[PDB]
């Protein structure tokens, strides 16, 4: 029981981390996508320039 | 046998508390969402690129690997889910046809003579899950593999259901798809297509010619079918070739005015 | 941004079946604690009586 | 993210409570087996 | 036998008050989904 008790811990650890990464990964990528979407918006910008 | 370890147990209420908590971890909200990023990603690569850059059928190949590889992972969770829950369900039915050990039964278990069903050693025996029943055709995969044609060239007709090699044999004889309509004189601000009919319309005199008739058959040729207003559905095909030939048409005028400035 | 954003879809799609495999590993190795946790459930009731 | 956050402890809780109700209705068919092996013996106590 | 009845009485009141909350849980929870849809789409609404 002591066992399945840390087995459990390092489970959710475990989705915790993965959840955590693939938000990251999401946030980053949305970040990423805001980047483009300001580059996009410098460069409508300068070809109006 | 020696230590008294059964090498399993029938199931009990306090454990079926447990039983009924335990569940696969659900992904199906994250695979929506890598879905849905994906997607948009494609869309935002479709104008991101400068119409006069060429050579992004490498980029095109990567992300329609990445997707087919999310495709198979997808396919691949829901084999897991629908695998677990069917195991879960042999589990409880094996576990209740067995009887409950109170007195001598618990001896016999341990002894090795009786026998009860184990998770370990049914997930163990679990068949691989298989990718069978699953197309990996989507109207995104489809935009995405048509995208490097419509950069090249507004018209072109990449699909070969009728014929592997082409439209007909060698010779596609498909003319060329217009962005303005003959009937209205704009670009298609709503571009919706019917399944049966195959064919992208406006809809800004499509409603009219629909208005007072249940069904009218399409106004276009090599069909003859009739269609109701709800049959269409959003078409992005016709919206990526219109957008595609605006880019590229005021890249090469503002190219050629450069140019003949730079020239005087 | 495209490269890094290519880069990007490529380590999401590392990410994708690495999350599978958590799960596989998450769900794996509990129902073993969770037969444990039936054994002790099952060994109380059978210590009791 | 709050209200994503209940929805998935409360969805959770949910289908555990549905799996308690249908491990319940397995133990009162346990029960309802045994007062009826219960009743089998009164009858026969009492043909007795 | 009464006892054990009695027991099998309060297990499916009990039984049927969760079924009922478990209808009202699924209709609430469809609520819940609908009402994070929302939230999600005014979320994306306010961060664009």
């Amino acid at each position: 029981v002591e066992e399945l008790t840390e087995k459990c811990s390092l489970k959710t650890d475990e989705f915790l981390k993965a959840k955590e990464k693939i938000n990251e990964i999401f946030e980053k990528l949305n970040t990423i996508r805001d980047e483009v979407i300001k580059k996009k918006n410098q460069n409508e910008y300068y070809r109006g320039r | 046998n020696d230590n008294p370890i059964p090498k399993s147990v029938p199931l009990h209420p306090k454990s079926g508390k447990y039983f009924h908590n335990l569940h696969a971890r659900d992904l199906s909200n994250i695979y929506q969402q890598c879905y849905k990023q994906i997607d948009e990603t494609i869309n935002q690569l479709v104008d991101s690129t400068s119409p006069s850059t060429i050579g992004i059928e490498e980029q095109v190949a990567d992300i329609t690997s990445t997707y087919k590889l999310l495709s198979t992972y997808e396919s691949e969770s829901n084999s897991f889910d629908e695998h677990i829950k069917d195991l879960k369900k042999n589990f409880k039915q094996s576990s209740d046809a067995c009887p409950q050990i109170d007195l001598s039964t618990w001896d016999k278990y341990r002894t090795g003579e009786l026998t009860a069903p184990k998770l370990s050693e049914l997930y163990l025996n679990m068949p691989t899950p298989e990718p069978a029943t699953m197309v990996n055709n989507t109207d995104t995969l489809k935009i995405l593999k048509v995208l490097p044609y419509i950069w090249n060239d507004p018209t072109c007709v990449i699909p070969d259901l009728q014929n592997p090699a082409d439209e007909d044999d060698l010779q596609i004889e498909g003319g060329k798809i217009e962005l303005t309509c003959p009937i209205t004189c704009k670009p298609y601000e709503a571009p919706l297509i019917s399944r049966k009919c195959n064919h992208v319309f406006d809809r800004d005199g499509i409603q009219n010619y629909l208005q007072g008739y249940t069904t009218r058959d399409c106004p276009q040729a090599a069909c003859s079918q009739v269609v109701s207003m709800r049959d269409f559905v959003r078409d992005p095909i016709m919206e990526l070739r219109c957008k595609i030939a605006k880019m590229k048409e005021s890249q090469e005028q503002d190219k050629r005015s450069s140019q003949a400035i730079d020239v005087l | 941004l495209l490269l890094k954003q290519r880069h990007l879809l490529s380590k999401m799609a590392s990410s994708m079946k690495s999350l599978k495999n958590c799960q596989k590993e998450l769900i794996s190795t509990q129902i073993l604690q969770f037969e444990a946790q039936n054994m002790d459930v099952s060994m109380n009731d059978v210590i009791g009586f | 993210v709050e209200a994503q956050d209940e929805l998935q402890q409360l969805k959770e809780d949910i289908n555990s409570r549905q799996s308690k109700i249908q491990k319940y209705k397995d133990d009162t068919i346990y029960y309802e087996d045994k007062k009826k092996v219960y009743l089998e013996n009164i009858k026969k106590i009492e043909v007795n | 036998v009464d006892e054990v009845t009695e027991k099998i009485r309060n297990r499916q009141e009990k039984i049927e008050r969760y079924t009922s909350d478990g209808t009202t849980i699924e209709a609430q929870i469809d609520a819940k989904v609908i009402y994070v849809n929302e939230k999600d789409s005014e979320h994306q609404n306010a961060r664009e």
